DNA sequence: GGAGCGGATCTCGCA
DNA sequence: GCTGCGAGATCCGCTCC
DNA sequence: GGAGCGGATCTCGCA
DNA sequence: GCTGCGAGATCCGCTCC
């Protein structure tokens, strides 16, 4: 369930092979009719998918084209993290499997409307991406657009000046206080609590103000 | 209200959206959207079978 | 700076970007990006401070056109005559408020003269004269003149003269025409000058060639000293060098380098 | 509210374009179009989500090119031949991938037909067919064609499939290329779409 | 902030107009042929083309007091005030700039041969060789001020994000329901911190079990 | 109850009755009849 | 409603009226054979009455 | 733990030590092939350590 | 610790680990250059121990 | 007291 | 050195007119 | 604060 | 003129010593 995380899978529908990509966070889907399951076709489709929008990670299962020599080289060339699920565990890629149902059920309705199968695929993409408007009233494409817009790093790089403070904290095991463990840089200061990154465990922890003290500022 | 009802009906005919989508888009009542979606012959034909279960004697 | 040079090089090898794009993306100095782009064999086989000059007339009056390749900045001013002296006056008055580095122009009676080349030699800005046979240049030059001349009649009736509309055209083009996040072309130029000024602070102390040795770290094993290798650019404890064997740029800390006297 | 009178006064004084007024005052797009139409000088003589469609020949290869006027976003595909069915499929896929609102093209056999016109009315997008009058679309599409063919010539030997080279050129010209304040021709489109969404949500 | 001034000088039976800036120190020179108001108007609009002012102050002039002139300056939207300045700082700056430019131009006489070339070359030398503070040209400090004001005006964009997020927890070895929606407090690499409503306690949750949603109406 | 809405509207135009009678004789929901009679300028202005 | 033959479900048939509504299953009237049938809740599709 | 071949699960093997405990699956050490394997939670049987 | 250049002090450079406490000056380790430096006592601000 | 309405709850089938 | 999922129906308990 | 403990919750596979 | 089911694991929240 990552932000730029995509799951890809094949499916069959009445002597037709469809390749489906599903975005984990927003729920946006992208389906394409493919003649076969060869490595070259998958490479072309996946680099077109990268061209349309920039992902960061991919999840897939074992397959003749998902795992090979050329495809791994292509993914390294593009710079996409690739993860392979446990064999004989189709439940691993649950999201794409559920989108298979949600795609077939809707595509059953639009077949009579259009003579061309690709037209039906585009229509079901319309009705499942833009015209869904589910939940609070935002289509998945809107969520994807917002997430892509807020991902800009230049906004984060606009300001380079910020106050820096350090803190003293101790662990809390079974209600028993421990000992102060070095000075730590404050990550974010709210009300009634604070966040500290423990280097020994390399993990983020939350400490109440009763177990937090502040060093005097430089003077 | 009444004026945009044909617009919502034709939009659902063209795209076969959901009742919640129609209510959030055209501002029609949820009951009206439910009536529109339930009256679609295509939607009724391809709808999933009902899921009600009982218990033994 | 030093660290991300190989990343920019490999990205350009993958996609064949341009120097301006590399500078804006990876933050490398413009000189480094230009060097990387120029050394590309495929590219060998459009930039800031690069302008083009064309001649045009309207209502029997002399006007000069200055089109910037990147920032899309247009400048104009009334010219009394097409003679060499008046042409030089306008050309160096153009440098009075601007600091370019390259310029291109066609062949003209006032372009070539015994005193024209020596005058620009003192300025030091490189200028190239040639025939613009590129279809891209032909189609790009055409649209600029139409764009600047269309705005002329939109404000003639309440301005007294044509030289009054001269400033109105610049107001219409360089001030109000905005793209991106509401960015004017003059805003683009001013922002470009900001990152253009940065490299002076580094090149001020780098104007003296040095030879130094470099040592390659492999799994924590220093190995040996290798060199000599020319120092490309300086950094805060990082130095980039060229590898003779692998033909790749390497980054080394300041603790694995010595000074070789000249 | 006062932004509308301010934009009206500024257009009276200078006669700028609608996109600049929308970007610099945040006025509604409909109001900007109304102001533009109400100018007799402009009428008698660069829109968001405005697209241009063209064909390209590449040493027997047919390429369909879609160019966004406001943002330099290019969508290129390979077409077997100039046919109404293929054009309808391609345009429906294009509407599937983006959220356009208007389209401009020339007078062509597949472009002008009862079937395609009915389909585009079905989608709900304004269509304008004829000789362009604004001296900006022709130059922009010429630059797009020139850059696209140059990049295709550059990147063809690296990959095997022609569609692979086309995808690589789209990557180079849509994401990797940058300009202005370090912005890409694809991030600008996302920003414009987000602004349109938030304005529509705020209004209705 | 963005204050401008005008002053004329007479040399060799010729008139030179000088544009002066107070906060930064921009200096511009031009040769005024006649005293007609048309030359002043075209010079002012050329200056408006090459510069973006906000406030301008100047003394009285024979052509300045004219209904057409005020109408044009209001068409441009710039502001202007009448009356002789009483600020000693402005007078001192104007006098120093004028004496410096006169000294530089009289020192540079033998190098040139023409006149307009001479004026523009003097403009180049005055606008380039003037190193103030950390070796900053007046145009350099002007562009510094412009970029500083632009970045301080555009810095509000990065602050108005307030994005919303969902979250879930692991209970008895199985994932829980998607609790939310809610507003994220601080989001760093690996995990984000959020406020919980069930127990009114802060909870840190990794990125592998969250969803990102724009804020509702 | 959507198919008879235009017919009910034209009947209202012919007769100009009140919302309760329309709801009780046509099966239309009460809210729809209230909005219909609200849209009626003649019925709205004489209240 | 649909009828299962040898486990494989058949094509959907109807629409028909629910003669008797039961929690586990329902009873429907067939036109082809003029005989009563009992159909479980997993092979039914409730729809509003047509007009 | 057990290994699935062509979908059909194999005979149970072990007992072995849980080298790395994960929520979705675990990593175990094999004696026959001296190789590491990842086994999903649906093919494991937790037992107390023998003595 | 703050650095001095011809009588002009620098900034505190953030907290750093101490090495040894001498008389009149102390020795510290720089993180940017991994170089050991010496700083006078008057230019060093002591961090009080936890209370 | 009529009224609609937001949300918890149910099964089943993608592989 | 990792992983189940949600769309499409149905009522309760609610509050508001 | 340590301690065990009753009970809600989970999946999967009979046909 | 009728129907899904529970055994076997695992923690939380509890209170009592
Ligand atoms: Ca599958
Ligand atoms: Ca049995
Ligand atoms: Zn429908
Ligand atoms: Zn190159
Ligand atoms: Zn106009
Ligand atoms: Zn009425």
């Amino acid at each position: 369930r990552g932000i730029d995380h995509w799951q890809v899978d094949y499916t069959h529908y009445e002597d037709k092979i469809i390749l489906v990509w599903v975005e984990t966070n927003s729920g946006l889907i992208y389906a394409e009719r493919v003649k076969g399951e060869t490595g070259q076709e998958f490479r072309v489709q996946t680099m077109k998918w990268y061209a349309m929008f920039a992902p960061k990670s991919l999840q897939s299962d074992n397959g003749p084209a998902f795992v090979a020599e050329s495809t791994q080289l292509l993914m390294k060339y593009l710079g996409i993290e690739h993860t392979t699920g446990i064999p004989w565990n189709p439940q691993s890629q649950a999201l794409v499997e559920r989108t298979h149902q949600t795609l077939k059920n809707t595509l059953e309705k639009l077949i009579p409307m259009f003579n061309a199968f690709e037209s039906a695929l585009a229509g079901t993409l319309i009705t499942l991406n833009i015209k869904r408007k589910g939940g609070l009233g935002t289509s998945p494409m809107d969520i994807f657009i917002f997430n892509k817009e807020q991902q800009r790093i230049q906004q984060q790089s606009k300001s380079k000046q910020e106050k820096i403070r350090f803190c003293y904290y101790r662990t809390r095991k079974r209600g028993h206080p421990g000992e102060w463990q070095g000075p730590t840089q404050v990550l974010w200061g709210g009300d009634g609590a604070i966040v500290v990154k423990d280097r020994g465990t390399d993990r983020y922890l939350v400490i109440a103000n009763k177990d937090v003290k502040f060093i005097p500022p430089p003077k | 209200w009444i004026e945009n009802i044909p617009l919502a009906e034709e939009e659902h005919n063209k795209w076969h959206q959901d009742a919640v989508s129609l209510h959030l888009e055209f501002g029609i009542p949820r009951t009206a959207a439910e009536d529109i979606v339930q009256q679609c012959d295509v939607c009724q034909e391809n709808k999933m079978p009902s899921t009600l279960r009982g218990s033994n004697k | 700076w030093i660290e991300n040079i190989p990343l920019a090089e490999e990205e350009h090898n993958k996609w064949h970007q341009d120097a301006v794009s590399l500078h804006l993306e990876f933050g490398i100095p413009r000189t480094a990006a230009e060097d990387i782009v120029q050394q590309c064999d495929v590219c060998q086989e459009r930039g800031i401070d690069h302008w083009q000059v064309d001649y045009t007339h309207y209502e029997d009056k002399i006007i000069l056109v200055w089109v910037e390749t990147n920032s899309g900045l247009i400048y104009a001013e009334r010219v009394k005559g097409e003679t060499g002296q008046e042409f030089r006056v306008q050309t160096m008055k153009w440098y009075a408020m601007f600091a370019p580095k390259s310029l291109q122009s066609d062949n003209g009676p006032a372009f070539v003269a015994e005193s024209t080349q020596l005058l620009m030699k003192y300025l030091g800005i490189e200028h190239t004269t040639g025939i613009p046979w590129n279809p891209q240049s032909q189609a790009l030059v055409e649209r600029t003149h139409q764009t600047l001349k269309n705005t002329l009649e939109k404000l003639i009736p309440m301005f007294n003269a044509f030289e009054s509309a001269l400033a109105g055209t610049l107001i219409t083009l360089n001030i109000k025409r905005k793209g991106g996040l509401g960015t004017s072309p003059m805003d683009i130029f001013i922002f470009n000058k900001e990152q253009q000024r940065i490299q002076q602070q580094s090149k001020s102390k780098q104007e003296k060639i040095r030879f130094c040795y470099y040592r390659t770290r492999k799994r924590g094993h220093p190995g040996e000293w290798q060199g000599p290798t020319q120092v490309l650019w300086g950094g805060d404890g990082a130095i980039v060098v060229k590898d003779r064997g692998t033909d790749r740029y390497l980054v080394i800390a300041n603790k694995d380098v010595k000074f070789i006297p000249p």
